[PDB]
């Protein structure tokens, strides 16, 4: 199996920054990228961005440049190689972005691209 | 002679070329199909699986009706529902690799009635020797 | 074999360089080899071979009628061979011709492959 | 007429795509010099001359760069030729100690942060009762601190203990030519405007391909080979994100890149037979290692590839060249190898541009690094031991990855970052032209004849 | 270097008759292996030339048997024996029994 | 930018029959996938690549088309099927189609 | 058809059966008898050995009166000593595995005499083409 | 070596009529002084250098005369 | 057991110990042998 699990809730302040974790368990994790989509009320689904946590690689989409940073945490241990952490640093919180954030991973299929999102996380709403 | 040079038949040489002008060179294909630390391992455990199945065709050929003569008239009739097309639009339009799709659906039927066409024929032709 | 194309610059004054290349499409279709020439026509007169080189060496073969003016040179892995030509006179005005010949052993009678580019006029002028 | 027959015909062209283990090939240049000089000199076999190059006629061959085989065989036998080529060498167990480390002798200012250390400790000697007081030079980017006083230890202790490459081996890349077994066959596409996807109308079969160097860089291929007459983009989607975009263009850029110290290597005799090569004194200045690439060439063939990019993104565009995103230092940076030195050049002067639908040189600057993690293993290093003398490669820069940016908004200018990524992404682009096919014979068709009894 | 002499130079031919072009080396073109090196090329005006006729007699498929050639080692004859008018323009033999190749001058058959 | 349309906005029906979504993209050549979400889960991937459906996706869900127009069809409507249906190119969504009950 | 199955001449499926009736089905058995870390190495321990084997028998009818005929009149005369028993109860009576027992310890001259009649008539035809 | 004869006009006679003439180039010395006189060793150095040519030339003729036979059975 | 030792008639070979095979073999063999019979033996690194 494939599980994301995901921070809690969280309540900030305009201007301050949030810090979401998404920990994936059950698959060797250097493989596959992660992304990262945000869901706002009254304006339908967003793209973030992704990252591929083999070496860190990312990339961010075009109009949040400037704002979010994506890192992400190996297992360096040769008995538990499968789970792994990914990170948002989400900062430059204005009153717009509240939202629940999803961190998704795609499916495993050998027709499955990059982009149809097979396994998701919980999802986190923050409110600012 | 000087200022000429010299082609000789190449491996895979007619692979476009019509299937009655193919039909002309088929043993470059066959010549080159048996010639030509882990490492050694592993290119063993290449090398030996060329011969395996190597053997594993000629022991096709063991069971039709020809050991090895690399061309073979047989007593199978052709079905019709294979192909419906004549001869002389088949060897001398088409080429071999459109040949395989077109009846590749078309297999494992041929395969059993020229195995069972030979022993049949084998058998009667030890009846015919029999009876002397 | 299957094509073989010519360049090189069309008109050129006398002080200058003649180089040509040909550039071969398909280069064989059997083991062995082919042997590549250069051969010029001047306007009225007969064909002169300059020189060529087989597939299968690097040792290429010139006129001496060319008093050890031309080099020619190849690589296959561009799939090319060049000429070049220095001094100039006006009997190098010429239809200029790249060819391909080989012994053709594929069929069920000896017979040859013989193929020649279109060529390209060079006046010096 | 219509009483036609079956007839079998053994040794007839006809292919399938397969997938199968490859073969080496070497050079015997490559064998002229011997004894291990570098990896596979003897698990791959000498090499016949002039390979076969057949032309077919009338053939539209199927390639596929993407979902091909031949790549993950060869990032596979990379990587078990690297894992082979450390065994025999020296473990370095008993170098996790508690190093006490100071400042170089130099005139430390406050804006430039020194890449070198000066880390001094005990160590066993072959006499296993007595201990020597040795001292040594590190890079700032392998040590970390331990807690006033000052105290290192090595970046990989808790991780793993990990092992220095001996160094009578050597890491330039030879030519590896691969050959298909016996009963199968490689195709090579010869067309010239084939972007890597599709029907291929000239293709030619091949014994054993050309000469492949196996670099290994993440941004900016290097020694690869060029094309023909453009400069070719390719991708699998150009519209999708994800997928990197593989530039490759026909005239080299040359780029010289150095470190300009002169180190003196010493032994430190670990115990009995096991010696440890460190870093002695630095005579001469200290200086940073760096790149240099022509500035007026580089934006030649920037201007080129944006002419070339043009074309799949609509001809009034704006294509701007931005530097890398983020992430570890292995790919927001240009790593590479020089002379058996691990670079890891900046890369923010070359990717840095706008264009609009209407004697100098660049000067990049380097860290280098002693310990790699080189394919992302669990428990595995590598510690490079240092080379003496200074340090000088020219190479001829060939090819880029690069990457899209995932716009939204009504975006009128595309954005283009580099980024390595992967490693199969380098030999990706250049094992597209070729295909493996399982050559099979015995086709059966109908003629008018019949076996008689 | 061989010399080749073609025979005549110039020689306009009015279509319908036969003709004869005659051909001459410095040396005997037998080879080593028994082969006679002589090909026969035409050039018609504005093209490329194309081989009509190789070792001794045979022509090159395609080539209808009009076109005939005969020889000795060093002195050969191309006849024509119906002329037809995609047959103008110039006729070379040529030898490779040794380098350099070389071409005779040409026998141009035009219309006057 | 790809921006994709959804026609029917709301759509009410009664459960047991099918239903067609349609969207429509604006360059053409492209798979679609589509994806669904009830009041307050988690979304789930229902088809990819146009054509195939995910695992623990029964066949009553089936979506095809190809250039510009894409659609996706529900058979034998259910209670606990009536969700809001996003589809969804590289990296852009449609605003979304909603199916209420009758 | 429904309802209905389709049993196809199994591996070593008349092993009980008579010897007239296992003389039809033969090419099963030679169809299923050559396709079917160290553990890959002694798999391939076995696996070579297999097609040592089978080349090693197709060797000995190398020798004898047939390559690949798969049955084989031949021109040795049978010695009653071995067998001394009439044919129409030996084809409809015994099966192979009782047959292998009762002639197992007459072997190795049959091969031998074989080898010579072959190689004896082999050199008689060679005579025979060679006067015309 | 075995599909060499698979190749000529035999796969498994161990001797074998063939139907390519003997160019005496190669030997140009009468039968009762080869069958009765020389041993193997040295006829194998003495046609040594004269062989690759009757192997295209015995492959050639028994293609020639298969693709002969395939005729001559095609018009009946 | 019994290896045959089958003697040929009329033959002459030339023979060379100096230039022969089937010693640097042997050679290689042995040293081979030697290192392969040593590998399960103990280590004496504890002992300087
Ligand atoms: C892209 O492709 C280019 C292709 O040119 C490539 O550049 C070449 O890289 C290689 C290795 O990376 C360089 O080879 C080294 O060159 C130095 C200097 O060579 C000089 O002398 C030779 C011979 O006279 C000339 O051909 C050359 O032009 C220079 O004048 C050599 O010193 C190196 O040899 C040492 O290492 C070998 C490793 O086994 C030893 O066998 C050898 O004996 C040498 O070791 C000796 O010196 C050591 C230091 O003093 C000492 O510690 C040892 O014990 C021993 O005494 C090696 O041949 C080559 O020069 C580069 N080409 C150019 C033009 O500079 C790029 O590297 C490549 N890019 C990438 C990313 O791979
Ligand atoms: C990394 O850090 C280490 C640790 O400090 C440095 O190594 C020392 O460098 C200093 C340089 O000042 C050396 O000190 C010199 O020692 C000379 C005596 O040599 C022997 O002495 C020691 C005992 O102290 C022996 O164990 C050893 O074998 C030496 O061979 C002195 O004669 C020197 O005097 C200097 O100053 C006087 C007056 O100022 C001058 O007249 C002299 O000419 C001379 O310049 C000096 O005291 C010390 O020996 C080094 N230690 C070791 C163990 O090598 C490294 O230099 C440093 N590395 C870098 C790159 O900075
Ligand atoms: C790849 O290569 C690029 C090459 O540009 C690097 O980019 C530069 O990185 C540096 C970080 O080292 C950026 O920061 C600059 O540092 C300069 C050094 O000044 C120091 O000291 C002063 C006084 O004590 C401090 O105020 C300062 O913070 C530093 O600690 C500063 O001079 C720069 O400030 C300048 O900014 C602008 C420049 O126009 C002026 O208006 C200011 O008045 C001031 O002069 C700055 O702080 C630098 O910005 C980067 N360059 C560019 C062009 O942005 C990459 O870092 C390198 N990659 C990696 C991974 O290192
Ligand atoms: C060893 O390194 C030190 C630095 O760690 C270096 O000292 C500096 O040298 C420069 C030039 O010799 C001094 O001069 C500066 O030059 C610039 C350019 O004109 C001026 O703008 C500076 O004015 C300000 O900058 C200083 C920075 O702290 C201020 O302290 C100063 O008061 C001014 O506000 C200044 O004129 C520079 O002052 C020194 N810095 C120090 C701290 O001494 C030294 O030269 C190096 N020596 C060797 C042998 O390498
Ligand atoms: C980005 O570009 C790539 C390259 O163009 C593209 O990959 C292509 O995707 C299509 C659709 O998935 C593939 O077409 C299929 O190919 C398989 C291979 O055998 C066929 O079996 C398919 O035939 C049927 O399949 C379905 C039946 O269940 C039907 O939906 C379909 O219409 C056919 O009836 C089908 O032809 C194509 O092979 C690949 N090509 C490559 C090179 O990978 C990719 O999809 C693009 N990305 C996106 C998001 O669109
Ligand atoms: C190499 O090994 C030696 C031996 O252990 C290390 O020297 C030791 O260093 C410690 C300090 O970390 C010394 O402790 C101090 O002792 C003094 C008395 O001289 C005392 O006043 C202090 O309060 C402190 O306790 C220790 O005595 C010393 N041992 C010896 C034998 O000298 C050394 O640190 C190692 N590394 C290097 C780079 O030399
Ligand atoms: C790509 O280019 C940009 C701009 O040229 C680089 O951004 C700059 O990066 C440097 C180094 O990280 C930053 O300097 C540092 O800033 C931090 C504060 O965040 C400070 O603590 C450090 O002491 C140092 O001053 C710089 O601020 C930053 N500038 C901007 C505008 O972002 C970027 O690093 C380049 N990417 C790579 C991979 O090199
Ligand atoms: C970068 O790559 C190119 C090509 O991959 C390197 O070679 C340049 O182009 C040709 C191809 O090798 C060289 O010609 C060669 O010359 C030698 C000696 O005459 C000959 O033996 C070869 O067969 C081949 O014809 C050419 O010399 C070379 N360019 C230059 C200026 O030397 C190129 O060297 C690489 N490096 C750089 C810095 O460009
Ligand atoms: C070497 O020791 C320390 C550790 O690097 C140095 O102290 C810092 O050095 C950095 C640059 O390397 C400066 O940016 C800091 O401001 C320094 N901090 C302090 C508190 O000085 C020290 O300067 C170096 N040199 C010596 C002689 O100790
Ligand atoms: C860099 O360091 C090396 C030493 O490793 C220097 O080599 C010395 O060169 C001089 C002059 O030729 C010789 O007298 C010495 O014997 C050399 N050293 C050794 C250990 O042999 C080299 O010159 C230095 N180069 C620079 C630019 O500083
Ligand atoms: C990279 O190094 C090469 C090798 O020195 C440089 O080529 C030299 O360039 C200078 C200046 O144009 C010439 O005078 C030399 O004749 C060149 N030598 C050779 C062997 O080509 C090249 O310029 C360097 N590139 C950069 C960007 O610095
Ligand atoms: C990025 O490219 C520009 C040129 O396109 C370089 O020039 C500087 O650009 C910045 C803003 O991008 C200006 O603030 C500076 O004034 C420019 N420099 C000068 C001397 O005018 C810039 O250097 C490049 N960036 C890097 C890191 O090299
Ligand atoms: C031909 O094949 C069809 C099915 O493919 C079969 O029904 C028919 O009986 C066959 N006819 C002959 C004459 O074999
Ligand atoms: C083989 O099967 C495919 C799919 O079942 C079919 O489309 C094709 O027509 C068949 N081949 C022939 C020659 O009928
Ligand atoms: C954009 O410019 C290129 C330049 O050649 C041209 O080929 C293309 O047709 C142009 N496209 C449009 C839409 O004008
Ligand atoms: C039959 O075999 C016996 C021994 O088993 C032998 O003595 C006898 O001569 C043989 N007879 C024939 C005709 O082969
Ligand atoms: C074979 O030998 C055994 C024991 O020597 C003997 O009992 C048996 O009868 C022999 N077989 C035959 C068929 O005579
Ligand atoms: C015999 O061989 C020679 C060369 O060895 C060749 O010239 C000659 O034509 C051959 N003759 C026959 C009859 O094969
Ligand atoms: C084979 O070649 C050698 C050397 O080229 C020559 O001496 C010998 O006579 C040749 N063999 C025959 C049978 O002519």
């Amino acid at each position: 199996q494939v599980q994301l699990v995901q921070s809690g809730a969280v309540i900030k302040t305009p201007g301050s920054s949030v810090k979401i974790s998404c920990r994936a368990s059950g698959y060797n994790f250097r493989d596959y990228s992660i992304h990262w989509v945000r869901l706002i009320p009254d304006k339908g689904f967003e793209w973030i961005g992704w990252i591929k946590p083999l070496w860190g690689a990312v990339s961010y989409a075009r109009q949040l440049q400037g704002r979010v940073s994506m890192t992400r945490q190996l297992s360096q241990d040769p008995d538990d190689p499968d789970w792994g952490v990914a990170y948002m640093e989400f900062s430059g919180l204005t009153p717009a972005d509240t939202a629940e954030y999803f961190c998704v991973r795609r499916g495993s299929c050998d027709y499955c691209g990059d982009f149809p999102w097979q396994y998701w996380g919980q999802g986190t709403v923050v409110v600012v | 002679a000087v200022g000429i040079g010299a082609v000789f038949l190449g491996f895979l040489g007619a692979a476009g070329s019509t299937m009655g002008a193919a039909s002309m060179t088929l043993t470059v294909q066959a010549r080159n199909l048996l010639s030509g630390t882990v490492w050694g391992i592993k290119q063993l455990q290449a090398r030996v699986l060329a011969v395996e199945r190597y053997l594993r065709d000629q022991q096709l050929l063991g069971i039709w009706g020809c050991s090895g003569k690399l061309i073979c008239c047989t007593n199978v009739p052709w079905n019709s529902s294979w192909s419906n097309r004549n001869l002389s639009e088949i060897w001398d339009n088409m080429t071999w690799l459109q040949w395989d799709k077109e009846i590749s659906n078309y297999t494992q039927i041929i395969y059993g009635l020229l195995e069972e066409s030979q022993n049949q024929q084998e058998k009667n032709e030890q009846d015919l020797l029999a009876l002397d | 074999q299957v094509q073989l194309v010519e360049s090189g610059p069309g008109v050129v004054k006398p002080s200058e360089t003649l180089s040509l290349t040909c550039v071969v499409s398909g280069g064989t279709p059997g083991r062995g080899f082919l042997y590549w020439s250069w051969v010029r026509q001047p306007p009225g007169k007969g064909l002169e071979w300059i020189g060529g080189t087989a597939t299968n060496t690097d040792i290429t073969d010139y006129n001496p009628s060319l008093k050890s003016r031309a080099a020619i040179s190849k690589d296959t892995s561009r799939n090319q061979f060049l000429l070049n030509l220095k001094p100039l006179t006006a009997g190098d005005t010429a239809v200029y011709y790249c060819t391909s010949r080989a012994k053709d052993y594929r069929g069920p009678s000896y017979s040859r492959i013989d193929v020649w580019g279109p060529g390209v006029l060079v006046t010096v002028s | 007429a219509e009483n036609l027959w079956v007839t079998v015909y053994y040794g007839v062209p006809v292919w399938k795509d397969a997938e199968t283990t490859l073969f080496c090939a070497s050079d015997a240049k490559a064998y002229e010099t011997e004894k291990h000089n570098v990896w596979a000199t003897h698990a791959c076999v000498p090499t016949d001359p002039n390979p076969q190059e057949i032309h077919l006629e009338n053939v539209t061959e199927e390639f596929n760069m993407w979902k091909n085989n031949m790549v993950e065989q060869m990032h596979t036998d990379i990587i078990s030729l690297w894992d082979q080529s450390l065994k025999p060498c020296v473990k370095l167990t008993p170098l996790c100690v508690t190093l006490q480390c100071t400042n170089v002798t130099n005139n430390i200012t406050d804006d430039m942060r020194g890449e070198l250390k000066n880390c001094s400790f005990n160590m066993t000697t072959e006499l296993r009762d007595k201990k020597q007081k040795v001292y040594s030079l590190f890079y700032r980017l392998d040590v970390v601190q331990i807690n006033s006083n000052k105290e290192y230890r090595l970046i990989n202790c808790n991780t793993s203990a990990c092992t220095q490459a001996c160094p009578k081996v050597s890491f330039e890349p030879i030519p590896i030519h691969y050959c298909a077994p016996a009963g199968f066959a490689i195709l090579k596409c010869k067309d010239k405007k084939f972007n890597g996807t599709g029907p291929c109308p000239s293709v030619s079969t091949v014994q054993c391909t050309h000469g492949i160097k196996p670099v290994v860089s993440t941004q900016l291929l290097l020694n690869g080979s060029l094309a023909e007459e453009e400069v070719m983009i390719r991708s699998e989607n150009i519209t999708n994100n994800a997928k990197n975009i593989l530039v490759q263009f026909n005239t080299p850029v040359q780029i010289n890149c150095t470190r300009p110290n002169n180190n003196t290597r010493k032994s430190i005799r670990i115990g009995p037979g096991q010696a440890f090569y460190a870093t002695g004194d630095i005579i001469g200045d200290i200086r940073q290692a760096h790149c240099n690439v022509s500035k007026a060439t580089w934006n030649e063939t920037l201007g080129k590839v944006v002419k070339q990019l043009r074309k799949h993104f609509g001809n009034n565009t704006i294509i701007r060249f931005a530097n890398s995103s983020g992430g570890d230092l292995e790919v927001t940076t240009h790593s590479f190898n020089c002379g058996g030195e691990f670079f890891y050049c900046n890369t923010s002067g070359l990717f840095n541009s706008t264009w609009i639908s209407n004697n100098d040189s660049i000067t990049l600057p380097c860290r280098i690094k002693q310990i790699i993690n080189m394919w992302q293993r669990i428990g595995q290093c590598m510690y490079a031991p240092p080379i003496q003398g200074v340090i000088r490669c020219v190479s001829n820069i060939t090819g880029l990855i690069l990457t899209r940016d995932g716009g939204s908004t009504n975006s009128t200018t595309e954005t283009f970052r580099p980024g390595g990524g992967d490693m199969r992404d380098n030999w990706r682009s250049e094992l597209y032209k070729y295909k493996v096919v399982k050559i099979e014979p015995l086709g059966v068709a109908p003629t008018r004849c019949k076996r008689r009894v | 270097d061989i010399v080749m002499t073609q025979t005549p130079l110039s020689l306009p031919v009015t279509p319908g008759e036969p003709a004869s072009i005659s051909c001459r080396s410095s040396q005997s073109l037998l080879d080593s292996d028994g082969n006679t090196c002589l090909d026969w090329f035409l050039q018609k005006p504005g093209q490329s030339p194309q081989l009509l006729i190789y070792d001794v007699s045979n022509r090159v498929s395609g080539v209808p048997d009009r076109f005939s050639g005969s020889g000795s080692d060093t002195d050969f004859t191309l006849k024509i024996s119906r002329v037809e008018a995609e047959d103008v323009g110039v006729y070379y033999c040529m030898q490779f029994v040794e380098f350099p190749l070389t071409f005779g001058g040409g026998t141009k058959v035009e219309i006057r | 930018e790809i921006v994709l349309t959804q026609s029917p906005g709301i759509l009410s029906l009664s459960p047991g029959e099918t239903a067609t979504l349609f969207c429509k993209a604006s360059q053409g050549g492209n798979a679609m996938t589509w994806y669904q979400k009830r009041r307050g889960q988690v979304p789930r991937l229902l088809i990819y690549d146009t054509s195939r459906r995910a695992s623990g996706v029964p066949d009553r869900f089936v979506g095809s088309g190809s250039g510009t127009d894409f659609f996706l069809t529900i058979n034998k409507l259910d209670r606990e099927d009536f969700a809001v249906y996003y589809c969804q190119q590289f990296e852009f969504f449609g605003l979304g189609s909603e199916l209420e009950v009758h």
